[PDB]
């Protein structure tokens, strides 16, 4: 539901263990560049977000980070 | 590998955009105050008109050399260059409607002295339909 | 301030003191060199000037205790937050639509601040000058900062914050860095001085979704377009500041609730008072009230019989 | 008195006229443009704003008067001492300037067939209020406006275009409908609003606008 | 031979001690008298500090005062008063044809009720709070097109006495950035120096609103100028002495914001003429072409509704063409008959 | 550069040309365009998107 | 800033001057200004003055509220500011490098603030005290 667990258990196992927490929730200002950048922490946690009430929306970059993800420099997780 | 004698009489110029001819005119740098300005020494004052560009140079802010107008996105179109190998022997199939592709294509060859002869002017479009 | 920043050398006379990572100071001419910290010129402090009271707004009370609750006791009563727990809430954001309570509930706030109520509305903050912005909207920041304790109000933000901006050709290249640092910059007072940033906007349907994350803003007001047990105190304030000879009826005309601001409330009660100057009249009785209001008592919608 | 009558002149002729006409040969060669914003009095002086986007003040200097400076017009300025020489008549883009076809008449009105009345419709409601007006003036109406000419996919419409600005003996602009829009929130509506002061300065004119689909949504 | 050169010439000898001058650049004191020195803005320029003309009149230079200052040394210089723009190409002009209520045809509700709320302010204010409330700002001249707007305000244009600023809202915007807030800021702010004045924005649906999402550089550059236009129709004080008025055709493509009674309060609906008004348009711009006595203006009139204003002296405009390209002494009945069945052609 | 974004300059002797990595902010070329040396690193991208 | 100049307009073709005067080898040597003194070559200023011009040029307060309210004062800001100097001796002890980064340059400033404290009423809360005797 929304609320109870959301921003804040994939924050929190990801600061136990030190991890990174990049959020590409929202695309206001500035896909693919965030790669590079979870690359060069070695290791990262990307994150993502829930709207349908408090077409495409975010599944789109889901899966397009999930082709890039699956051949793929290993330890990101989204 | 020797042009060091050379670069100090080669003046670095800057294109601005010529207007009006009160003698003097109006050029505008698109960066600068679009001020006025006359011809140098040589260029003739029919051969510097209204709309086209000409190149100022920075130091006493004056026109040396009339420059070609700017297509920046369409150079890569133009008109490709070369050109494949196919030519009217490969596309097979058709036979006729090559040839009247053909005769609107091919008028400035030949064709020209036909045309000024028995008073035609060709197509100039020609619409291709095809599955 | 002319464009970028560049490297420097500052002078030993100066003291290593007042050198705060805003602070506007001195170069000198054709060289940069460093010379002297500043007071804080940049906006007005508003001494006095915007006049409605908090007892002729009309009809808002959980909105005005709210927003009571939230800027100005924080303000006066500082330190029982730091006696209960529960810290001030830092922005205030204010969505009314179509605007009800805006724009006299932050007028009437600015009575009783005894702070330096700094006024900027939200469309100055682009200039013809490229780079200037961030500048300015970080100036009022800090002129709040020493005039404290203070509340920043900027209206109808989705001027300069929205959520759709464009990477190329810039003419918001820099409004995604007036939000970016004033976004930035609302983030580097948690030490919690005193300085609160109350913000309205008519619409907040495409505000942004990072302008509050707990530390922009941390509040949200909706503004109701008020009903039955409301807008009866609307009409009882407008009313009972105007010249009535009692033929008059006051819930006859609360009943038919439909769909009014108070702005409307004060359109249809002014303009019967206007429909009374026809005839010179120094009341109103019967009809430039029922009249004014029909009139322009919404002037209708579309109802659609058959569904209802 | 009689040696005060040109020899004196001269001096100040050579003097006053070599620094002063030398600037005045600076009217030509460093020359600078402006457009000056407003014309105020002091116990005249202006304030121009130069086209490097920025203003200055200045008591006005000679060469242009408080009568020949409108605030708003396009008058120069030196480049250095910042005073205003002399002044420029007002101007704008040449994609405005673009628009002065003079190679109007090589279709007449015997190429042109079978439409005749709508000949005799549009060449009157056009062409007879630039030859005769007076006449009628006299019958005491107000002069037509603006065309509109439709037609199903291809008439002859633009043929009765160059047809008409054929044999006017006007000048003309052939004004298309997408040089209109472009990407700037300015130069759509900062040309249209030139084009009709073109026409107005270079009045009497007619202006035809092709395709107005392009602004016709 | 020296009288002529005295005169002509040495009244022309002002060109050497006027081209010994300099010129000043210009700037705004950011106030903060520092005392001996202070800190002005330059237009397009820097924030920096600059020392003083020793014997001005600091008491006066006010935080936001137009200040010209010297260019090599830079030391302030004459203050200035506040500046106006090309509003001179604005307010000192506009279009106000000695046309008066009498070319105003079949709306003298309309233009009585328009007047009264205008300019009836402007001649007697205290019977307002007399009655206990403020007058009301402004009117929004919705209607279908023709009608009588634009030149509605060209009739109030040319019977009242403030500067009235008549100004086409397209004409506002410019192709650079924060421009056009530029523009309204001065223009009412200039509104504030002049009163009482009234604004004439026709047209406005350039300004005009139902803010949008998605076009983000052509449409949020003016979305944020209406923001500043709305923020001072709205203000914080009321303007207490302007009212601005706007006309247009589609209402039903304006922002809510700016309709919200405040901005605009009395939204008058300019209509159509009904039989009443079509023949006062009829004789109106059937007055100064010659006629006949006893034409017919009644079947005219009952022949075909749905006119416009603009529409029936396009009827007297083609009857008078009828007769100039026909050569007959001023129409027939059958002139204005068979003007109307063309004008009936022309219907979308 | 900041105000105008690109160059290509020079590195003085006492800088060893080795160390200095992109998106590492530092400058000097005060007047000829040459380096100096090294400052505060200048919160890389992600430290943008995250704060 | 003072300095003449000559009519070196023309003539460029003696003074041993002990080896051309020193400081305009050092003036603020500017390009523009240089290609001026070309035509310009300053050379000295000389200084006359006298004896009497140089000659020339050369009390309480007590508990109206003053000694009180600045010694009410400045105790008080040496109270929390000797605190925030205990603050800053027990911080700075460990964990403590580069200078501090750079003496604080940022919440100025501790522990001078008090030296400034103590100095400034040993200027006043004796010597115009120490006259009243
Ligand atoms: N089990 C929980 N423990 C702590 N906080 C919680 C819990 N469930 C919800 N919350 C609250 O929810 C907020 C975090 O939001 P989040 O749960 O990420 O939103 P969503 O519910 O949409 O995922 C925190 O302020 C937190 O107090
Ligand atoms: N008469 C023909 N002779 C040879 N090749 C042909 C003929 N007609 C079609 N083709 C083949 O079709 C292809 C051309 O594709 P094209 O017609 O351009 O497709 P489209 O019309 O979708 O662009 C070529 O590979 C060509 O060999
Ligand atoms: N609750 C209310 N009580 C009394 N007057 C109100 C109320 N709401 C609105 N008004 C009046 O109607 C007008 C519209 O106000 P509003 O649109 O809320 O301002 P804003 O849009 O700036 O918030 C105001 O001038 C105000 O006097
Ligand atoms: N009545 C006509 N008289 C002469 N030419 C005509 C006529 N109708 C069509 N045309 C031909 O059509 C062409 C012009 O087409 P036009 O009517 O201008 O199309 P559009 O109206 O879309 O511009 C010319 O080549 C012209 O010879
Ligand atoms: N009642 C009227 N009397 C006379 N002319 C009218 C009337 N209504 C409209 N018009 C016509 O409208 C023109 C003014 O333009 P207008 O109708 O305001 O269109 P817009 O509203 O687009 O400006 C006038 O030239 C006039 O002929």
């Amino acid at each position: 539901p929304p609320g109870t667990g959301k921003t804040l258990l994939a924050r929190a196992v990801a600061h136990h263990t030190d991890c990174t927490f990049i959020r590409v929730s929202g695309s206001e200002l500035v896909v693919r560049e965030l790669f590079v950048m979870a690359r060069e922490h070695a290791p990262s946690i990307i994150f993502m977000d829930e709207i349908d009430s408090i077409s495409g929306g975010d599944s789109e970059v889901q899966r397009t980070m999930l082709e890039l993800l699956n051949q793929l420099t290993k330890n990101i997780k989204v | 590998a020797a042009d060091k004698q050379t670069l100090q009489s080669e003046q670095p110029l800057q294109v601005a955009r010529c207007t009006k001819i009160i003698p003097k005119y109006i050029i505008n740098v698109k960066q600068f105050a679009k001020f006025v300005v006359d011809l140098s020494d040589q260029v003739a004052p029919t051969d510097i008109e209204e709309g086209m560009r000409v190149g100022v140079d920075r130091n006493k802010y004056q026109i040396h050399i009339p420059l070609p107008p700017k297509i920046d996105p369409t150079v890569t179109m133009m008109q490709v260059e070369e050109k494949p190998d196919v030519t009217y022997s490969d596309v097979g199939g058709c036979k006729e409607q090559i040839e009247k592709l053909r005769e609107v294509v091919e008028t400035p060859l030949l064709h020209p002295e036909r045309f000024v002869n028995l008073g035609i002017e060709p197509p100039k479009g020609v619409l291709l339909f095809g599955p | 301030t002319t464009g970028s920043n560049y490297y420097v050398r500052i002078l030993s006379t100066i003291d290593r003191e007042l050198l705060k990572p805003n602070a506007s100071v001195a170069l000198h001419k054709h060289s940069n060199a460093l010379v002297d910290v500043l007071p804080p010129e940049a906006m007005l402090t508003s001494d006095q000037k915007p006049d409605v009271m908090y007892a002729d707004i009309g009809g808002m009370d959980i909105q005005k205790q709210e927003v009571r609750e939230a800027v100005e006791l924080p303000l006066t009563h500082f330190e029982l937050y730091k006696q209960i727990g529960i810290d001030p809430p830092r922005g205030v954001l204010m969505y009314g639509p179509p605007g009800c309570g805006k724009t006299m509930l932050a007028k009437a706030v600015a009575h009783h601040t005894t702070a330096a109520f700094i006024r900027v509305v939200g469309s100055e903050f682009v200039q013809k000058y490229l780079g200037e912005g961030p500048r300015m909207v970080r100036d009022v920041f800090r002129l709040a900062k020493e005039n404290a304790p203070a509340i920043i109000f900027i209206d109808e933000i989705d001027a300069i914050a929205t959520k759709r901006f464009d990477a190329q050709t810039g003419a918001d290249r820099e409004v995604q860095r007036i939000l970016l640092e004033l976004l930035n910059q609302m983030d580097g007072f948690d030490q919690n001085v005193n300085v609160k940033v109350i913000m309205a906007t008519n619409r907040a349907d495409t505000l942004d979704p990072a302008l509050l994350r707990p530390g922009r803003l941390d509040r949200k007001i909706e503004f109701p377009l008020p009903d039955r047990r409301q807008k009866r105190l609307i009409f009882s304030t407008i009313t009972s500041k105007m010249n009535l000879s009692e033929e008059v009826d006051l819930e006859d005309y609360v009943a038919r609730p439909d769909k009014i601001s108070g702005a409307d409330i004060n359109s249809i009660c002014q303009e019967s008072g206007m429909l009374a100057v026809r005839e010179n009249r120094y009341i109103v009785l019967a009809k430039d009230f029922e009249k004014a209001y029909k009139t322009v008592i919404k002037k209708d919608e579309q109802e659609h019989e058959f569904y209802k | 008195e009689v040696l005060r009558v040109t020899h004196e002149l001269q001096a100040m002729k050579d003097k006053i006229k070599e620094n002063s006409e030398k600037i005045k040969v600076n009217k030509t060669l460093p020359y600078l443009v402006s457009n000056v914003i407003e014309l105020l009095d002091v116990d005249k002086c202006a304030v121009i704003k130069t086209s490097t986007r920025q203003t200055y003040f200045l008591p006005v200097i000679g060469l242009v008067d408080a009568e020949k400076l409108k605030p708003g017009d396009l008058v120069g300025v030196n480049k250095d001492s910042y005073l205003i020489l002399e002044t420029l008549p007002t101007e704008y883009d040449s994609r405005v300037k673009a628009m002065e076809v003079d190679e109007r008449p090589t279709e007449q009105y015997s190429d042109i067939g079978g439409l005749d009345k709508q000949i005799q419709e549009l060449v009157e409601a056009i062409v007879l209020p630039m030859n005769h007006k007076e006449k009628f003036e006299n019958l005491g109406i107000q002069p037509p406006k603006g065309v509109l000419m439709y037609g199903p996919p291809g008439t002859g419409k633009t043929l009765l275009a160059r047809a008409c600005a054929a044999q006017t003996k006007a000048t003309f602009l052939k004004l298309a409908g997408p040089q209109l829009v472009q990407m700037f929130i300015g130069d759509g509506a900062k040309l249209v609003r030139d084009a009709f002061a073109l026409a107005k300065e270079k009045a009497p004119s007619i202006i035809f606008i092709d395709e107005l689909d392009a602004i016709g949504t | 031979q020296l009288k002529e050169l005295t005169k002509q010439y040495e009244k022309s000898e002002n060109d050497l001690k006027a081209l010994q001058s300099v010129g000043q650049i210009v700037g705004e004191v950011l106030k903060q008298l520092t005392e001996e020195k202070f800190i002005v803005k330059a237009t397009n320029g820097p924030r920096y500090v600059v020392g003083c003309r020793r014997q001005l009149d600091k008491s006066k230079l006010k935080p936001g005062t137009r200040v010209a200052l010297d260019m090599t040394t830079l030391t302030i210089m004459r203050y200035l008063p506040r500046e106006v723009d090309p509003l001179v190409y604005n307010m000192s002009h506009e279009d106000p044809g000695n046309v008066s209520y009498s070319e105003i045809g079949g709306l003298s509700e309309q233009i009585r009720e328009l007047r009264e709320v205008i300019e009836l302010p402007l001649t007697n204010p205290e019977l307002f709070q007399r009655v206990g409330i403020i007058p009301p700002k402004g009117c929004l001249l919705y209607g279908p097109p023709g009608t009588g707007k634009t030149l509605l305000a060209r009739a109030v244009a040319s019977q009242l006495d403030c500067n009235f600023l008549k100004v086409v809202s397209s004409s506002i915007v410019d192709k650079y950035i924060g421009e056009s807030a530029r523009l309204i800021r001065e223009m009412f702010n200039y509104a504030r120096d002049h009163q009482p004045c009234i604004i004439f924005m026709d047209e406005i649906d350039a300004i005009g609103g139902r803010r949008f999402s998605e076009g983000t550089s052509a449409d949020r550059e003016i979305q944020r100028t209406l923001m500043e236009l709305l923020n001072q129709m709205d203000g914080f004080d009321t303007l207490h002495r302007v009212k601005m008025i706007m006309a247009t055709n589609r209402p039903d493509t304006l922002d809510p914001a700016l309709l919200r009674p405040g901005r605009l309060d009395r939204k008058i609906h300019i209509d159509l003429p009904n039989e009443q008004a079509r023949l006062d348009i009829l004789k109106i711009h059937a007055g100064p072409i010659t006629k006949h006595g006893e034409i017919d203006y009644e079947a005219i009139v009952k022949l075909s509704d749905g006119f416009n204003g603009a529409d029936l002296r396009n009827v007297c405009t083609e009857a008078g063409m009828f007769a100039i390209r026909a050569d007959h002494d001023f129409v027939v009945q059958e002139d204005f008959m068979k003007a109307v069945r063309k004008v009936a052609d022309s219907k979308k | 550069v900041h105000p105008e974004g690109k160059f290509v300059v020079d590195v003085d002797k006492n800088i060893d040309i080795n160390d200095v990595t992109p998106n590492c902010r530092v400058a000097l070329r005060n007047d000829s365009y040459t380096l100096h040396k090294i400052l505060p690193n200048k919160v890389d991208p992600l430290v943008s998107l995250m704060m | 800033v003072i300095d003449a100049f000559r009519l070196i307009n023309a003539n460029m073709m003696p003074r041993q001057t002990t080896s051309n005067l020193g400081h305009l080898n050092k003036p603020s040597i500017q390009a523009l200004i240089h290609g001026l003194n070309r035509h310009y070559y300053s050379i000295t200023i000389n200084y006359r003055k006298n004896e009497l011009e140089q000659k020339m040029l050369l009390l309480t307060l007590q508990d109206y509220s003053e000694h009180c309210k600045h010694n009410e004062s400045v105790v008080k800001e040496m109270l929390e500011l000797a605190k925030n100097y205990n603050k800053a001796v027990e911080e700075e002890d460990k964990m403590t490098p580069e200078q501090l980064a750079i003496k604080n340059v940022g919440k100025q400033d501790p522990k001078r603030h008090l030296e400034e404290h103590v100095d400034v009423l040993m200027t006043s809360n004796i010597v115009q005290c120490l006259a009243a005797m």
